[PDB]
């Protein structure tokens, strides 16, 4: 009869077509988008491993300058470390000079890159991230981020994943922005 | 025993260690000026909002994420637009600084948990409990007390 | 027994609890100025419409819905456009002093169910029935009566 | 029975369609 | 068994789909 073709070619359709659509979403969102996430996490390790030693180190100091002994969020560092890493990736492709050979050229390059990269992304700054990086450039107190305790970490062979806030020693209180902003208001008032 | 009188005695005779639990709780609560109605604020030039900011591009963020051996991260259209309009309608009105003093006041307020135009008393979590400070009474000697001495033990 | 006379006696002798059902119904109906024709309105600066508003983007709303670790929600083009055009002509006389006054009058009218330029008598549902109030006669002592006393029982 | 068609045409789908998608990324990003 | 379909429909995919992609680049960039 002709009812078996209506029995067979329908079940051929109702089985092949939903599963071809479910595998498509399992492939694109469950395989391919996590897979593409992995290689571009690897591409910051095969290249760029020398800058991110100096980059994550200058970011650990910068989070201490923005916040200054208050509880930092461990989760939205990760939103802002990616923007800080994209500042150093953008600067190190623009410099023929080495990072270890001339380090403050990068601090003027990286901080000004994320003085504007934060300004084009962060609309509201309750912690004043663009505003404080303005005054670190404008008052040149980022010269303490490159000092004799700090040049030892950036020369040493530590991968950037190993660099924690504990490995970076704290700046003296006379060097940080919080005492700079307090001593300013004392003088001007 | 009263909120107002104890801070007049902190310079003279008694230190911070000998206060009662109910006295340390009262000195961290806001004053009587809090709850008193005063609907006026001024100088709406805050460093909290950035006028140069824009949306996530979602094509640039895709391009910057793949590490792409690129040379610039941000978009630089709206931040050159603000540089151009500063040089044209500003040079008539000649230069302004806004950093000689209005920057460092608003930065120090952000370390105390205070918004930029906020003239009233603002909380900040010190240890386990909150301390209401303002621009006017910074309560800095309490913050030295409840950070140093309250590392290991508990106070309310 | 007449709509107009009872509110002249509310201050003097009698309270609100002793009125008739037909007297409470009459005092909540609008006055005789309602139905009297007066085709004139002024000061068409209302805080109800926003000139900075725009359509749903449907691509940004798709992007903001997926939670996307983003940094700004709104579009900020038309709300920086209104900031720029305010500074161009805001300097002929920029402190126009009515931003407070034109604001708190229209906010208090929106708590009474009154539109912003609406000079006539406006309803608001209190409990089970409607009370027609205006800017001029706020009928505030009735709203205290029909909210407090009419919690459990019914009045018309 | 009709369960063998559900056994065969499903395994025809779950084998042909993922591999057609993996070879597409191996070709475009690894070869081409 | 059901392993022969997994043997056959896989080799049908691993042979037809790469060659359909290589001929596409030989046609468009080498012929057309």
């Amino acid at each position: 009869g002709y009812g078996d073709l209506a029995a067979t070619s329908a079940l051929t359709t109702v089985i092949k077509d939903p599963i071809s659509l479910t595998i498509k979403d399992i492939y694109e969102h469950g395989v391919k988008n996590p897979f593409t996430k992995i290689i571009h996490k690897l591409k910051k390790f095969i290249r760029y491993r020398k800058v991110l030693r100096w980059s994550r180190m200058w970011w650990v100091l910068l989070v201490r300058e923005i916040v200054g002994d208050n509880t930092i969020e461990k989760k939205t560092e990760k939103a802002l470390r990616e923007i800080w890493d994209q500042c150093t990736i953008a600067v190190y492709n623009n410099t023929l000079n080495a990072v270890e050979s001339k380090p403050l050229l990068f601090l003027h390059g990286i901080l000004n890159e994320c003085r504007n990269n934060f300004a084009t992304k962060l609309r509201q700054d309750p912690s004043l991230i663009v505003a404080k990086i303005d005054q670190i450039i404008k008052s040149q107190i980022y010269r303490f981020w490159v000092s004799e305790p700090y040049l030892k970490i950036g020369r040493s062979h530590t991968l950037y994943t190993h660099i924690t806030p504990d490995a970076v020693p704290q700046l003296p209180k006379e060097c940080t922005l919080k005492h700079l902003s307090s001593y300013m208001e004392e003088k001007l008032k | 025993s009263v909120k107002d009188i104890k801070k007049l005695i902190e310079e003279g005779i008694l230190d911070y260690e000998d206060l009662t639990e109910n006295e340390l709780r009262k000195l961290a609560k806001p004053d009587d000026n809090f709850y008193e109605l005063s609907p006026y604020a001024s100088d709406e030039k805050d460093l909290s909002l950035n006028e140069t900011s824009g949306l996530t591009n979602e094509q640039l963020k895709n391009f910057l994420g793949q590490n792409g051996t690129y040379h610039m991260s941000y978009d630089s259209k709206s931040i050159d637009y603000a540089k151009q309009k500063k040089s044209e309608k500003k040079e008539d009105q000649q230069e302004d600084d806004d950093g000689f003093y209005d920057a460092y006041k608003q930065i120090k307020n952000s370390y105390d948990g205070i918004p930029n135009n906020f003239n009233h008393e603002a909380p900040q979590l010190i240890g386990n409990n909150y301390v209401f400070t303002s621009i006017y009474d910074t309560k800095e000697n309490l913050i030295k007390f409840l950070k140093k001495n309250s590392e290991y033990d508990l106070y309310d």
